[PDB]
């Protein structure tokens, strides 16, 4: 009844490992019982994880439960590839991204490339599920399955940049909204590093490089110059955040020099320490 | 004659604290005694007999808080219900008050009602020192009693010291208005209060064109600032807050200064610690419209073209501080070093929320060019660094500190 509170999910994580110490055919019925209840409501934004703290309980959790209850992974992927309600506010648009890293994360730690992108093309998902078109009405109220997991993340790398840049630390939000935009911006980055570093992952590296070389479809997806445009007015405010942006334009071989002289300020007052 | 009501007093003082055994013998008749005496003495015409029967209470009090505190908090009632003479009444209420927070569970419910009838009554009183001790009692009374009260209680408590909002007074106008936002603050139902509060304040001036006196508008306009450092956090609504904005504006160009200063305070409570729905409205453009003389055109708060803060800059620009001729600085006879202060104060407060309204010319359309060969800007403020005035130089400092910060946050350092 209180499972939406991480310090519920705490006293889950002590019932799961004490289960595991003794009935482990309790364990697995448990891990069901929990699992079952919390990936709709991950769908729903109903769970409190807009803090580092809850995220970082609630990544915990999917390592303790017993991994049948997860194994066919389509109420993962049900689970994730959904809207908000609405992106008008902060507090929903970070309670929906903390439960796709939360998801994600278990994807790429519990499952296989194979296994997650034949059940993405039974599932039937789209690209357009986050187009732009859907991204502009959220904010003002209400193919290859690889094409469509590597475009998904890709435009919520555009909804993390483009709320960082364009909201107001008093007006639109707090200074502790802001520092988890940036941590949740920094997961996502490490994840897609991760995807494209390990070579666990060649079908998505494969369709993610192809995608960066697209232009938007008709302005359907941010194209890598717009995405580029948010990152480069980031060098001065955000530096560690821009470094991860840079060691994913070389994963995918964008080496233009249009991106690479501006960052290194090649040659054509003191100066500010982000830029340095 | 005189020394012996000071020997009597301080002989039962060192005879209570001696007794020792406690047990409820004669004790009990001994403590109502001692008590009532020692509120005698504070009210005695001789002044040394009133400074020994200060720490005679004092005394007996911290000599008796581990046994005998249940009596001592009944004998300091009791001498409330009298409503007698202003320092025996005084005398018992603020102590009454430092001990309201050691009162068990099961007793504030009793004690509630025992002095809702009393903090009324105490709020009809005339005398200014009378309602110095309540301006501080209500606070502590309401924040350990409060949660026992229910909502016809609580507005029975309000309105009485809302009609207190009319009087000549500026301390029993004080004390009111610190009293009724300290009992929103402490009620069970916190925000409704908040509303039903706003929605009284602004009953009492909402007309605008009708003839206010001078006195209620002092009395609303200082409730309205104790009142907006509890509202950022039903409840209160956009329109309500701007509702209090318009007020506020509206009031700053009064006749009497003290209606200006009043005004000019509250709205510097507002860009201090602004609501959110508040700061959304008056930072987006045509924001509300989606919902010592100005010589020109400035605008209005309801404009389509601009963010309402832009009007507000012009307007304090305009009524205090600029008189529309480039690098002249307006007379202190014609507004006062005081009203300058808090102008400057004003407008560094509106450009940490919005420093583009800095940047303004002082008119949306110019004035006689025969009379004024070159147009005037907002930021020809800066001239006040100059003031002889040591608060007025200092007002203008924090607003070059204040503007140098906003813009280097809002252009987030692409200058």
């Amino acid at each position: 009844r209180l499972i939406q509170y991480h310090q519920v999910l705490e006293m889950f994580i002590l019932v799961l490992q004490q289960c595991h110490k003794e009935n482990e055919d309790k364990w697995k019925r448990l891990s069901r019982q929990i699992a079952d209840i919390i990936l709709p409501m991950l769908a729903k934004q109903q769970m409190h994880i807009d803090s580092h703290e809850a995220l970082g309980v609630l990544n915990t959790l999917f390592e303790i439960l017993a991994p049948s209850s997860l194994r066919p992974v389509d109420m993962l992927l049900r689970s994730m590839f959904v809207t908000p309600n609405t992106m008008a506010s902060v507090s929903t648009v970070q309670l929906w991204i903390s439960g796709i890293l939360a998801i994600l994360r278990v994807l790429i730690s519990q499952s296989t490339e194979d296994i997650v992108l034949s059940r993405i093309q039974e599932l039937s998902f789209s690209p357009y599920l986050i187009s732009c078109t859907v991204i502009n009405r959220l904010r003002d109220g209400d193919n290859l399955p690889e094409e469509t997991f590597s475009r998904f993340l890709l435009q919520l790398v555009g909804i993390l940049l483009e709320d960082i840049v364009t909201k107001q630390l008093k007006v639109e939000m707090s200074e502790q909204q802001h520092t988890f935009y940036c941590q949740e911006l920094g997961t996502l980055l490490m994840c897609l590093i991760h995807i494209f570093k390990s070579g666990m992952f060649r079908r998505i590296t494969a369709a993610a490089t192809r995608l960066f070389r697209s232009d938007g479809c008709g302005g359907s997806f941010y194209t890598l110059d717009s995405l580029n445009l948010r990152a480069r007015s980031m060098i001065t405010t955000h530096p560690a955040l821009v470094l991860l942006w840079c060691q994913i334009l070389l994963l995918v071989n964008h080496t233009d020099y249009r991106w690479w002289a501006e960052v290194q300020q090649t040659p054509k007052k003191l100066g500010m320490c982000n830029r340095e | 004659t005189k020394k012996d009501r000071v020997n009597h007093c301080l002989t039962i003082c060192e005879n209570i604290v001696a007794q020792s055994v406690r047990n409820s013998p004669e004790f009990q008749k001994l403590l109502g005694i001692a008590m009532e005496l020692f509120l005698l003495c504070s009210d005695d015409a001789e002044s040394d007999v009133r400074m020994v029967a200060d720490e005679c209470l004092n005394k007996v009090i911290k000599a008796l808080m581990d046994s005998n505190l249940p009596r001592l908090q009944l004998e300091l009632y009791k001498e409330i219900k009298k409503n007698g003479a202003p320092r025996s009444l005084r005398a018992a209420l603020w102590r009454f008050a430092e001990l309201a927070h050691l009162v068990r569970p099961q007793k504030c419910r009793p004690y509630l009602v025992n002095l809702l009838p009393c903090l009324t009554r105490t709020s009809k009183r005339p005398e200014e020192s009378v309602q110095e001790t309540l301006a501080a009692a209500v606070p502590k009374i309401m924040a350990s009693f409060g949660n026992f009260a229910n909502d016809n209680e609580i507005k029975v408590l309000l309105k009485a010291f809302i009609a207190n909002l009319k009087s000549s007074s500026p301390t029993i106008r004080r004390t009111a208005a610190g009293s009724a936002v300290s009992i929103c603050q402490h009620s069970r139902r916190t925000q409704y209060f908040y509303s039903w509060l706003l929605n009284v304040l602004l009953g009492l001036l909402v007309p605008v064109e009708d003839e206010h006196s001078t006195l209620l508008i002092l009395g609303v306009l200082l409730t309205l600032r104790y009142l907006v450092p509890l509202l950022q956090q039903v409840s209160p609504s956009a329109e309500q807050l701007v509702q209090v904005y318009e007020l506020t504006l509206h009031h700053t160009q009064h006749q009497d200064h003290n209606v200006v200063t009043g005004a000019l305070e509250l709205l510097q409570q507002l860009f201090r610690t602004p609501p959110p729905e508040l700061l959304q409205t008056l930072t987006a453009v045509g924001g509300i419209g989606q919902l010592c003389r100005i010589k020109g055109d400035i605008g209005q708060s309801t404009d389509d073209d601009s963010a309402p803060l832009v009007h507000c800059v012009r307007l304090l620009s305009a009524s205090f501080l600029l008189t529309g001729g480039k690098n002249v600085l307006v007379p202190d006879r014609d507004v006062r070093v005081s009203v300058k202060a808090l102008a400057l104060s004003c407008v560094g407060a509106a450009v940490a929320l919005h420093p583009e309204s800095f940047f303004s010319k002082l008119y949306k359309v110019p004035l006689d060019t025969t009379e004024y060969p070159e147009e005037q800007y907002v930021s020809d403020i800066l001239n006040y660094i100059d003031h002889g005035d040591p608060q007025v130089r200092g007002a203008t400092a924090i607003l070059c500190g204040t503007l140098i910060c906003s813009i280097l946050s809002r252009s987030r350092f692409h200058v």
